[PDB]
């Protein structure tokens, strides 16, 4: 943090574990965010914010390990905190929390160094335009819109193969745009990680994006700290005037880490033992994301879902915090469909109305009705024979199973398994195909073509194939 | 006519079954709220008591 | 008419304190003897805001971290 | 193979480290590249152990009087 010569000593005052009581010169001390390092045997050690205490002594902490203490102790005080050397070279390259090129080191040269502590508000700064993010997602995006730089909530889970979703995003970023983003896991089963690295090789696209990962092998001070990192890092690219979105890890892991800190803080926890200020942290987090005037920062997150307590202050947060909703359904996929996502149960206030545009909200708004009907219908059938059913019911059943089927779609990235080249979706195209479809336009065609198919023109070609 | 009365009986009861069944789930959701207020509560007295044990 | 700027980052100084802050304004017209109107809500924020305050107070809160300041506050 | 000895009388010291105690071992084999497994139970006295200790330690308790060290511990 310092432009560093000297930086002095202090002594080590009172130490229980991470609790760092130590004392600097009587004259002055750097900020709590500001920080200092001391070579302890093998290595230097830097402890986190001291908070305010006396005699040049004040209270501090570190993610690293505390063994081998010494009463008298001397730390060279770093000054301008947190300066960190990111560079665009990072993409596809991995470092530790320290930027330590954690993996087989890519050796990762970096010309940028900046504190992650950087605020990122500015009044009136970002553009007033309110652009939507265009995903080319046959249902995710079509079924629901996406806003540029927008926050996105995640429902789905194990067995979702969310990475499939991610890879879809990979082809989606490059394919869609030059803009490229990276996310990082923290507090997580390692195997998943390495497998995902291999999966990056298989993906092969890993270059565009890279991250240190927390893996939950680690001490919290690190953990809770990690956020500011990514903040600064993307802050390269949105700072690059580039624009992007990164995935995010279990928050409850994060905020909860907040409490463990607060007990650590010795401070009175919030209620239900939250971090007494934990909201404030959320201020940091949610407050962080923005689509700048010159950049866009979107993201999605999956937080540890705690018993599905809606009473959850954390759920309060999410619900409060969330700008968008993911849903994925093992029953839904369990229809067999590639698309596990809950087709019902998707809402983005963003995607909603007219003024979100009408006709889209028309084929859309009724598409809801179709949903309802397939509910009632798919529902009611097993009860008894369908003979009584009005034709309209029947026809609905076809347009139903086949509309469903019609959703399923190929993916480029999917190729590695199957060679499926997939395609980038098109809104005019989509609204077209669906709208006509809704009318039962071209009612004659075979249902089987529609599942995992191409465009109404292309599936129309499959009618030729048919 | 006896018979019509009969099969009709079988079906009519059959229909009742569904609805009667369905109603309770709501109550169950309410109860869910009850263990919600309650989960809240144990969390609460426990919490107040936790401060209390901090003392 | 006008209204005042209030953001997530805003500190319980500004935050807990603020709606309270804005009050005296109407004393222009109201104190000019003129009717004047204002909307505010989400005051709940002010509560744990002011409660985080109370952690500072280190005073024991009540239910939901609450003091009676509400009344006073209210 | 060898099993640990763990007794009801066992001083809480041994108790609390006792699995963590256990850890160093297989690092022989695995670190020898040799392969191994071990049983784990819910010892779970450990919390009143390390913890009731922490009361002795005067330490602040976490939930169920027990700090997040479990995670840490785990």
């Amino acid at each position: 943090h310092h432009h560093h010569h000297g930086m002095a000593t202090g002594k080590i005052v009172q130490v229980i574990g991470a609790v760092v009581d130590v004392e600097f010169p009587q004259d002055a001390v750097p900020r709590v965010y500001d920080a200092l390092e001391v070579q302890n045997g093998n290595e230097r050690l830097v402890l986190e914010v001291q908070q305010q205490l006396g005699g040049g002594i004040v209270r501090t902490i570190a993610m690293g390990s505390s063994d081998g203490l010494r009463r008298g102790l001397d730390v060279k005080d770093l000054e301008h905190p947190i300066e960190v050397p990111v560079g665009k070279a990072t993409l596809g390259r991995i470092m530790n929390v320290l930027g330590e090129p954690v993996d087989m080191k890519g050796e990762i040269g970096e010309e940028e160094r900046w504190a992650i502590h950087r605020a990122a508000p500015s009044y009136e700064e970002l553009s007033n335009s309110q652009e939507l993010l265009e995903t080319g997602i046959k249902v995710i995006d079509l079924m629901a819109p996406f806003a540029k730089g927008g926050k996105v909530g995640l429902f789905g889970g194990a067995g979702v193969g969310k990475t499939v979703n991610m890879m879809e995003l990979i082809r989606n970023i490059a394919i869609e745009h030059s803009g490229y983003s990276v996310f990082a896991g923290v507090g997580e089963r390692t195997r998943e990680g390495n497998d995902f690295y291999h999966e990056m090789t298989d993906s092969n696209v890993i270059d565009k994006v890279s991250l240190v990962y927390g893996q939950m092998n680690e001490p919290p001070g690190n953990r809770l700290r990690v956020a500011l990192t990514g903040l600064t890092m993307a802050e390269k690219f949105r700072d690059e005037g580039r624009d992007v979105l990164l995935f995010v890890d279990n928050i409850y892991r994060y905020t909860l880490a907040g409490t463990e800190v607060s007990a650590l803080l010795g401070r009175m926890p919030s209620a239900v033992g939250y971090q007494p200020t934990l909201a404030e942290e959320m201020g940091v987090l949610q407050e962080r994301i923005t689509s700048t005037k010159t950049g866009s920062i979107t993201s999605v997150q999956a937080v540890y879902v705690p018993a599905d307590d809606l009473t959850d202050p954390s759920p309060a947060t999410t619900f409060a915090h969330l700008d968008a909703t993911v849903v994925l359904s093992r029953q839904i996929a369990s229809l067999g469909i590639y698309p596990a996502v809950d087709p019902l149960d998707s809402t983005s206030r963003q995607l909603d109305p007219l003024v979100v545009g009408q006709e889209h909200y028309d084929t859309a708004r009724g598409v809801q009705s179709i949903l309802q009907r397939y509910q009632e219908l798919k529902d009611i059938i097993a009860i008894l024979g369908m003979d009584e059913l009005s034709e309209e019911d029947k026809l609905v059943v076809a347009r139903a199973r086949k509309i469903q089927r019609f959703l399923s779609q190929p993916f480029f990235v999917a190729e590695v398994f199957t060679g499926s080249p997939g395609k980038y979706v098109s809104l005019k195209d989509t609204i077209r195909g669906f709208k006509g479809i809704m009318e039962g336009e071209y009612d004659h065609l075979p249902e089987q073509a529609f599942y995992m198919v191409g465009s109404i023109e292309e599936a129309v070609e499959k009618a030729k194939k048919l | 006519g006896v018979v019509e009365n009969l099969a009709s009986e079988q079906a009519a009861r059959m229909v009742a079954m569904k609805a009667a069944t369905d109603n309770g789930g709501s109550l169950i959701k309410e109860l869910q709220l009850v263990y919600n207020k309650a989960r809240q509560a144990s969390i609460t007295q426990e919490l107040t008591e936790i401060v209390s044990g901090a003392a | 008419t006008i209204v005042v700027v209030a953001t997530a980052s805003e500190s319980a100084a500004l935050q807990y304190l603020a709606p309270y802050a804005g009050a005296a304004m109407g004393e222009y017209f109201r104190d000019r003897g003129e009717d004047a109107l204002i909307i505010y809500d989400d005051l709940s924020k002010q509560a744990v805001a002011y409660r985080q305050i109370s952690l500072l107070l280190r005073r024991p809160p009540g239910r939901e971290a609450f003091p009676g300041d509400v009344f006073y506050l209210h």
